[PDB]
DNA sequence: TAACAGTGGCCTTATTAAATGACTTCTCCATGATCTAC
RNA sequence: UUGCUCAAGAGAAGUCAUUUAAUAAGGCCACUGUUAAACGUAGGUGAGUCGUGGCUUUAUGCC
């Protein structure tokens, strides 16, 4: 319930879809008998998330991550809501939401 | 009397990666935070400058309780009991022996963190272990910053066990060794290029951070309008103000400089001459 | 409300229209039974957006991109204010908005 | 006649780590709490400023019961029996035996940072090799200006002339207790709002306010300005000095405003001299 | 088109966790012997 | 008209006077984003002010 909670939940879904896309890209990148990453890529994503300062850097990185995720239906249905949510809101809160999405993305894969 | 030497020194323009933060991942980040106008500036810790001053005191002879080994990167104490009367470093920087003559000393030098004159925008340098083989320690990133640095310090001269030890401290501030950082790839000389010193006998300073930028992405540096207003309004006695460095040219190019009260301050373009005059005044006042 | 986000939203809309037009132009460029990529087009656009180094770069880039966007109606009734928005505001903010528009573009086609 | 000197002073901008709270684990916790807008603001305790004033009095003659040794870092009492008639310290700051207990002619409130405190953590390591439990530590700083409010009951002083050294000390405050070695923060004021009135009603407490999160412009106020305009706080009893004067004189219709006829000096020393002249005239010194 | 996404070591060392003195003040009784007035 | 009928626990009182979380500390040392390439050949436009002035034949163009 509540509009803010619904927007937050479906933004979590958006971020989880983006991480699925990025992890699939990493899977396609690696070849041969080398083990593709599962967990240390999540650690890399965490390190890149905490490497953030000011509003500009984090929003740039988040937008780049979302685009690199590729196709995503949750952002498809909700353009205005997530565009406003990302453009507005403190960047630290959005980082908290992104980390919460990271910690609960894995049931998909 | 209680004589204090306050001062703000501005470094030279260059690529700097001096003080870093927690290791994080593969990228070494600078120590940065909000300074002015909500913009993020890069900082150099005052402990780094204190370590550089200690190293200067050690290199130029002198008696220092802490001896930097410089070979095994270890710190050795010549005497386990701190003696501010004998050792320069104990007299100047103080000490604190907590494990269980007084065991603690307040030190005669008080520094503040060096603040980059320019906001830190981007400036991450890619680094590779090279070769054809690759491993975890192959791709890394290092943050740098093309800016001048500016820090504020104050000396309680009367607090010194030996009043003459202020002179080596001024010499060290002038010829400062490398301030802790990645000097292998980012060699940043921390010697001053502009000085605003005040040799007064009261606690108020009003010269904390007198340097401000113009065109926020440029190397040009100017005295802040607040400092000039402070000098002109009547506060900050010009006879106690020592200004030296490359800021002297900009100060003299100002209009109505001759009629300004700032003209009555001790202004020397050559830093050595300004330091010599200031040390003459200090020796006269302290009875050295 | 607070027409700043109105300008943000119609900027996103015209950016999506322009990228749709450019993808149509690419579809015209390709020939034969080779499948015209769609995800690779988005990747190329993101890479070109990240290729810029402030002010001149990415400003003439995005103006040229919008020009090749073609007959964009929302552009036509929103020429002057979008031009003013582009002339003002930091360029990295414009890049963030463009990346968000790319991330939320698909349901058009 | 009862005479009171209320004042709110604003410090210069700089990095401050003055009042570490409790040392939570590895971090020296800068003292902070909620303030104004529900944001966390760093604080400097009033006892620190009182200690700084005591040190100022000790350093320049001014017989004081408590003598800060400065070498053994201990306090020595010249007379175990407090005598406010002879010592500046007992007369001004009071005492308590646990007698007479005084009451204290100087009342001070905690200094409050003009800006919310975001995270401002500084890392600290000890050289290299042979690393132990003390090798790694963190320290919390704050790059803002501090602002505190004080009140003096001049008539309560045993010697009326002792108010002048207190003003001199407030304007020439020594090191206010804190990490001076690493974060040297001068506590001398760059903006003052003093009120020398004769009734126990002050509306100048914490007048300075700017918010504008991370900045240092430090505009005076809107509620204090409205208080001056409305009719109370007569400008004849108001003394404003410091860098705030430049912003005040640049306001529109300032000449027609009642704030114009207040004692406004850009130079702090000139305003202090005029105020001390008025105080000496009023107190019969 | 590729391969990497940091390798280390620490995550506080002391010290003191209250010192005084007060710990309600008054009043409102119940009942029978006796005095006294009718 | 109810073991009832009537029935104020009421008046007064500052938790006070005094206290620096202080003294000390380099996130440090090392790292090439190495190696190779023919441009082959065909993708377009957004916006004012008002009655002769120095040359030149009015002409008609220059400043």
């Amino acid at each position: 319930n509540s509009e803010e909670d619904k927007q937050y939940l479906i933004f979590i879904k958006v971020f989880q879809q983006a991480m699925k896309g990025n992890f699939a890209k990493i899977y396609a990148k690696t070849e041969e008998g080398k083990d593709p990453p599962i967990k240390k890529k999540v650690e890399r994503l965490r390190a890149e998330l905490n490497y953030c300062y000011d509003e500009l850097s984090f929003k740039e990185y988040l937008s780049d991550f979302l685009v690199r995720g590729g196709l995503n239906k949750y952002f498809n249905e909700h353009q205005e809501e997530i565009a406003l949510l990302i453009k507005k809101s403190p960047w630290q809160e959005i980082r908290i939401w992104s980390l919460l999405a990271i910690a609960s993305y894995k049931p998909k894969d | 009397p209680n004589y204090y030497l306050y001062g703000t020194v501005l470094t030279r323009y260059g690529l700097a990666s001096l003080n870093h933060d927690i290791r994080r991942g593969n990228k070494t980040i600078l120590q940065k935070g909000y300074w002015n106008n909500g913009k993020i500036h890069s900082f150099v810790g005052s402990s780094a400058i204190r370590w550089a001053l200690r190293f200067y005191l050690q290199k130029q002879g002198y008696l220092v309780n802490r001896v930097w080994d410089e070979e095994e990167h270890i710190n050795r104490l010549t005497s386990e009991d701190f003696d501010p009367e004998k050792f320069y470093d104990d007299d100047i920087f103080g000490f604190a022996l907590l494990e269980s003559t007084p065991n603690q000393r307040m030190g005669a030098l008080g520094m503040n963190m060096a603040v980059s004159l320019t906001p830190y925008d981007g400036a991450v340098k890619l680094g590779a272990k090279s070769g054809r083989e690759k491993d975890s320690t192959s791709l890394h990133f290092t943050e740098y910053h093309a800016t001048r640095y500016q820090y504020y310090f104050g000396i309680d001269a009367t607090h010194l066990k030996d009043f003459s030890r202020i002179l080596p401290m001024i010499d060290g501030i002038m010829n400062l060794p490398k301030v802790g950082g990645s000097s292998n790839i980012f060699n940043y000389p921390f010697c001053p290029d502009s000085l605003v010193f005040q040799w007064t006998n009261h606690f108020a300073s009003y010269i904390s951070y007198c340097f401000e930028y113009c065109d926020p992405k440029s190397k040009e540096a100017k005295l802040s309008q607040e400092f000039i207003d402070e000098v002109e309004c009547g506060q900050i006695d010009p006879s106690k103000l020592w200004i030296g460095g490359t800021i002297v040219k900009d100060l003299q190019q100002l209009d109505n400089f001759e009629s300004s009260p700032l003209n009555k301050a001790h202004i020397y373009r050559n830093r050595n001459e300004m330091i010599e005059a200031l040390k003459t005044v200090i020796k006269r006042d302290l009875g050295l």
